[PDB]
């Protein structure tokens, strides 16, 4: 059905709500990388 | 052939729109399938004896049949049921695999070799064979609009028109019914005929004698006589039609010249063959049609929809079709799922690729590089024996994010040179190509090497691992050719460079930064291993903990809109009784269910492991899904909660429950020193009764031993008098029983012609002596004169397996984990049983390598087939085991995933690590590739080097992921249509392609590193 | 109705099966003939034995084995009259015609008879040879017929159940190798725009 | 010596309605000759295992034929292929008027 | 030209080849004899051979 309104927003706004929890999840065990010290 | 095919595009677009092309058809050669045939075809030969009992058919047809096979090919194991009513059902179980076809062929003639032995009666009912399988693909059944219709009329109406109208379809199934065609029935009554001097004999003589067609040569054929012109064929005595005639007959004439016609001593009309079922829809009147099957399985059904106007019209009083239980819409809701999903994959994954490409300019060549291949996925489908079903379909969606994966994978390379080099739109797609070439053909060839291998698989199991397998293998190969034929072709096309605003397109600096942030981490850490190597062992150690802490299912318990329900009453129970229990259960589902249940298909003496007038079945058809809210308001607890609140229930056994989710433990005792039934009986008990105290919270499959009636017929006693042991023996079961006399056409149609004596005369015992034997004396005697009873115990249903005497039984050990001890118990416990009882498995559990319980036996194959794929990268050995060490981490992720959403490893699950091991491999390739080629393709430079790379590999790397980790959270959540299985599928990769890219990337230049500071050392 | 109907459409349609016969009705009387005590037994066997033939036993003739067949010779089965002349044998001992009990009766039959599916049927033969486009002359029929009574039904057997003939459908695969051939013709370096010369 | 009424509801049909489950049935054909004779025919789609095609039949004629009339049994019931017809057709005749 | 020239062409199956062979039906009314449908049958043999 035509839900390709209610669809493709779910996409603009799944993406960018995803990528960016991918990377912080990225950046934190990036920083927890403390284990130079 | 990249740098081949990169300078001639349109032979490359032409090469790809023919695989386009080989789904415009492959599509439609296809089959649509609700499930794979997933089970050991098996012919199945059914016999009955009008009126005997379990012991004679035990001993006089399951015997002098199961007796006289003595050379058969591939009898996996006999099975065996003989019903107290005649009924006898040798199943014939095949090794998954065999030709349905000879398999069952190759059987009859045995059957025929024996079957002149058979008693007469047996023979002449028809002795049947078949093969099993889906049952019933879809169960129509009929109802009276207009309160107009018999129990018996629907199916008689059924059983002219419709039955035989099955095939008006595309295409049809081997078994259906329900109810009983018409049939001529005398019932007869002893008084009058002891009055008149007459024997039930006389009237089953007096019509095969005054009914009965009959050959009358014809005037004028054959040798003539010279010079005859006329040719006439005679006509003399034909079949019976009217209800009347039959009524009408001659019994026998007095000395008064009057005459006594079967009028005269029974109740004549138009009867039903056999009054055992009977059938009810929503209580109202109803029989049906078992469907038991019928090609695109899809639109054979969709047809006999089509050919219900055929009906419509037809026949005055109502007559309104209902479809109670179809296994179809699964199929709709399915076929839709995979395009929904590559629909939403394709549209998310051109997404993505903005926020990162930004260009729209090359952004349709995914776009191309997906269907494309889904298509050609088709093809290769058709290959094989494969065919467009839900399993096969996943695949085809799980697939798709691996197949768009390599897409980027080969447009972003491909373009990063085009700002590192700032070289040209062409010369720069071929020096792209020119490295992830080979790494991707074994990164391609190597997951070869963890999905097939699961394909060839135990039988039952691998009949999806394979559906599955190659569905993945197949859509992993028009991967590569049209990622490296197609691809490297569309984007040598359509491209333009720049060595080098704001707004949301600041994103790119952004990203910048944490690809920086990566670089100069990396770096740091490598440089002190140790510290995180040990780590990796710590999860490893996690990883295992918490997957032997994670339990083991087939497949789900997935949600259909069906369910079946049991109803079996106490030894003796009659007719009405079952059914006063039967309409309870209907009652709660139409009266406390009612915004689910849509229907109850009742059947009144029909249980799946009993059967008479003890037994019944009820087929509730729930509202469809969209409409039951929440999960209490689904099938698990529907379930669960009815069978509840029936426990109170006093005196009979009920309760419901889903169905498996795909068509399908069990333990086989044997009676093999030559003891009994009653001693077998006896043992079976001492188990059944002793594996009861080692339980939380075990049981036999037959029916118990039911009341039986004892006659004697006193033999001299009876000579004494004068009347023949046969006048006595037929003028008995006939009247008691039924016998199968003529035939007769009913309204253009041959039906039988029944005897038995109406009920009033043959309720009860002493009811005996009121019939009267005729003794050639001339004077009539009662059975009394010569009879005798006694009761004595017997067995409802007799069963038997391979020839012996045997009991079955469900013996379920439910944790969900190891039952390979379940069945130790078992086969030792009984162990201490007397002499001749003995122990086998039988059904599910003779099946023994099962999904998982052999899974770890392929595993630890690709353990082999991977590596070995793997080294063949110029060099492997040495550092093989970096890619191969990467991935525990997606695991660990996958596993987390399944743990905490409450998961069992069910085979999707079996089926998405395999997934994501293949990403957890993928990536890492990608990565120990550039960094393998710089250290050789150039100048020397280990660390600067694997960094220099797991810089330029990240952007793809996380670019994919956040596709595939987006074209999988659609399934993850859903548990409205089908989906259950959509959520062990989309849980089990979330769950990897997380804890498999932020995770598994940091340890890949480690891993890497270390395996190469591995060799220095020597 | 029908084959005749049709045959108003025509220039210048037949059922196959073979049409209805004279035939000889007996009714075998049971009361006068259990007054009589004959068996209705040894009559039917008296009757088809004698105008039908019946295989009895077997016997080797010259090394082969070969059948035993009885009936009455001609002279004795050529006329109705002649069922009189046939006299059965009752318990009493005594002989008795056929007509002591037996009356005879014509009415019409059917030679051959044929069902299709297990179901009552006839066959048709309507030709249309103008050579072109038959898929019309189908359809007159399935129409044509449609005005018949109830329980009269249509379907297609033979040569014309075989729907897609040669030329039916040969325009269907003809079409495709304007797709590859175009197709491979493309292949050729640098195709499109080319091709269609 | 039947014909065609019995031979039509005595045989053809205990025969055709004892086939429940065939497997590519594509169109049961029948004929029933005044004289006994019964010609169901079954085709099938055109490539099928015109061996199995056949021996998955029969099986389910025997389920049947218990009930044929004694005669019909007796005679034999038969069951074929149909091929080309007749590859060559030989006939015999005598040359010497001696032969009947 | 061509296509009207086309669909100005027939349709056949496949040719009516001539083969050395050829049947030819006798059938008669209803109760003819073996005699009659003889006679009839001796009358279509003649004419071949005659
Ligand atoms: C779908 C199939 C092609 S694979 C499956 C099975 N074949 C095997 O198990 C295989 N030989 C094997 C592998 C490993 C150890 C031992 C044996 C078999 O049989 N089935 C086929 C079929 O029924 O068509
Ligand atoms: C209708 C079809 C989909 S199945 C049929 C046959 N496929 C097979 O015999 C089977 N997969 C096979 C067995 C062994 C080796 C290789 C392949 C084939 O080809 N046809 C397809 C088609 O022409 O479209
Ligand atoms: C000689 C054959 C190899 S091709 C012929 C036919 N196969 C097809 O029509 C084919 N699947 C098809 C093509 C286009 C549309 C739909 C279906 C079939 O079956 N026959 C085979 C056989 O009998 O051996």
């Amino acid at each position: 059905s035509p839900m390709s309104l209610i669809l493709m927003l779910v996409v603009f706004g799944l993406i960018f709500y995803f990528m960016i929890l991918r990377p912080q999840q990225k950046r934190t065990k990036e920083h927890k990388k403390l284990m130079d010290s | 052939m990249p740098n081949f095919f990169i300078d001639r595009p349109i032979f490359a677009w032409v090469i790809a729109i023919i695989i386009m092309l080989a789904g415009g058809l492959a599509i439609l050669k296809l089959p649509v399938a609700q499930y794979p045939t997933i089970a050991p075809p098996a012919v199945t030969i059914s016999a009955s004896y009008p009126g005997a009992d379990a012991k004679t058919v035990q001993d006089t047809v399951t015997q002098v049949i199961e007796q006289n096979m003595n050379g058969i090919d591939n009898l996996m194991y006999m099975s065996s049921n003989s019903d107290s009513t005649g009924t006898v059902q040798i199943t014939l179980t095949f090794e998954s695999g065999t030709d349905a076809d000879i398999a069952q062929v190759q059987v009859q003639n045995k059957l025929q070799l024996a079957m002149p032995l058979l008693p007469q009666e047996v023979q002449q009912q028809g002795v049947s064979v078949e093969k099993s399988s889906s049952s019933f693909l879809m169960v129509v059944g009929v109802i009276n609009t207009d309160g107009t219709m018999t129990q018996e009329d629907i199916s008689d109406y059924v059983a002219a028109n419709m039955k035989d109208a099955i095939s008006r379809t595309s295409g049809v199934g081997d078994v259906q019914l329900f109810g009983s065609q018409y049939a001529m029935r005398i019932w007869m009554n002893p008084n009058e005929l002891n009055k008149f001097q007459l024997t039930p004999v006389d009237v089953i003589t007096a019509i095969k004698a005054q009914n009965a067609q009959v050959a009358a040569g014809q005037l004028g054929g054959t040798p003539p006589v010279k010079g005859q012109q006329l040719n006439a064929s005679i006509i003399a005595q034909t079949r019976l039609t009217s209800t009347e005639e039959f009524g009408k007959i001659l019994l026998k004439v007095n000395q008064d010249g009057s005459r006594v016609l079967l009028r005269d001593v029974a109740k004549i009309e138009l009867g039903g063959e056999n009054y055992d079922i009977i059938a009810e829809f929503n209580g109202q009147p109803a029989s049906g049609l078992g469907i038991k099957l019928a090609a695109n399985a899809l639109d054979t059904a969709a047809a006999i929809r089509a050919e219900l106007a055929k009906m419509e019209p037809f026949f005055p009083s109502g007559l309104k079709i209902v479809y109670p239980y179809d296994t179809t819409p699964f199929v709709k809701i399915s076929i839709h799922e995979v395009v929904k999903t590559l629909v939403e994959a394709i549209i998310l994954v051109f997404l993505v690729m903005y926020l990162f490409l930004q260009n729209f300019r090359a952004t349709l060549i995914p776009t191309i590089a997906v269907p494309v291949v889904l298509l050609g996925t088709f093809a290769v489908l058709a290959a094989f024996g494969f065919s467009i079903n839900t399993l096969t379909m996943f695949g085809m969606v799980l697939a798709i994010g691996l197949l768009v994966d390599d897409a980027i994978v080969v447009v972003e390379n491909v373009e990063r040179v085009m700002a590192e080099e700032g070289l040209p739109p062409k010369e720069a797609t071929r020096k792209s190509m020119g490295q992830i070439q080979g790494a991707l053909v074994g990164i391609a060839m190597v997951l070869s090497a963890v999905f097939v291998p699961m394909a060839f698989f135990g039988g039952s199991t691998g009949a999806i691992y394979r559906q599955f397998s190659i569905t993945i293998v197949s859509a992993m190969a028009l991967s590569v050719l049209v990622a490296l034929i197609l691809t490297p072709a569309l984007c040598a096309t359509m491209l333009k460079p720049i060595a080098k605003k704001g707004f949301f397109g600041w994103f790119n600096r952004m990203f910048e930064k944490s690809t920086h942030h990566y670089t100069d981490s990396v770096g740091g850490i490598l440089r002190s291993t140790g510290r995180y190597l040990v780590l990796y062992l710590i999860i490893v150690v996690g990883m295992a903990y918490l997957f032997v802490r994670l339990p083991s299912s087939f497949l789900p318990d997935e949600d259909q809109g069906v369910f079946m329900t049991m109803v079996q009453l106490p030894a003796g129970a009659t007719q009405e009784r079952t059914q006063k229990v039967l309409n309870e259960v209907t009652h709660y589902y139409l009266t406390k269910e009612k915004n689910n249940v849509e229907s109850v298909f009742a059947v009144n003496g029909f249980g799946f492991a009993g059967r008479g007038q003890n037994t019944g079945i009820a087929f509730v058809s729930l509202k469809d899904w969209a409409d039951r809210p929440g999960e209490e308001n689904k099938v698990e607890a529907i379930t669960m909660r009815a069978t509840r609140a029936f426990s109170q229930i006093k005196d009979a056994m009920v309760f419901a429950f889903n169905l498996p989710a795909i068509v399908e433990f069990d333990f086989e005792l044997i009676d093999q020193a030559g003891l009994g039934h009653e001693k077998l009986t006896q043992a079976r008990n001492q188990l059944l009764a002793e594996a009861a105290k080692h339980p939380d919270m075990v049981r036999p499959n037959g029916l118990e031993d039911t009341p039986q009636f004892k006659i004697d017929i006193d033999q001299e006693k009876a000579q004494a008098l004068g009347v023949s042991i046969n006048d006595i023996n037929t003028t008995l079961g006939a009247a008691w029983g039924g016998s199968y006399v003529n035939d007769f056409i009913d309204r253009g149609r041959v039906k039988k012609v029944y005897v038995m004596s109406e009920a009033k005369y043959r309720m009860l015992p002493d009811d005996i002596g009121d019939w009267y034997v005729r003794a050639a004396d001339g004077q009539m005697v009662p059975f009394s004169a010569f009879s005798s009873s006694r009761w004595e115990y017997g067995s409802p249903r007799l069963e038997r397996y391979n020839g012996l005497p045997s009991m079955e039984i469900l013996g379920q050990a439910a944790p969900g984990k190891s039952t390979g001890e379940a069945m130790e118990l078992m086969e030792q416990l009984a162990s201490k049983l007397p002499t001749g009882v003995g122990y086998d498995w039988t059904g599910m559990s003779y099946q023994e390598r099962l999904s998982g319980n052999q899974a770890p036996s392929l595993y630890a194959i690709s353990l082999i087939v991977v590596f070995l794929c793997l080294a063949a990268l110029y060099e492997s050995w040495s550092i093989p085991f970096s890619v191969m060490l990467v991935v525990p981490l997606g695991v660990i992720g996958a596993l987390l995933a399944a743990t905490f959403r409450g998961l069992t490893n069910d085979v999707y699950f079996q089926v998405g690590l395999l997934t994501t091991i293949g990403l957890s491999a993928k990536n890492a390739i990608l990565i120990v590739e550039f960094a393998k080629d710089l250290m050789d393709k150039e100048g020397k430079g280990l660390i600067e080097a694997t960094l220099d790379a797991v810089r330029m590999r990240l952007r793809p790397i996380l670019m994919t992921s956040l596709a595939f980790i987006l074209g999988v959270m659609p399934l993850v959540i859903s548990t409205g249509a089908g989906s259950g299985a959509q959520n062990a599928v989309g849980t089990g990769v979330m769950g990897g392609m997380v804890t498999a890219t932020v995770l598994a990337i940091f340890f890949v230049p480690v891993f890497f590193v270390v395996v190469r500071r591995r060799f220095s050392r020597k």
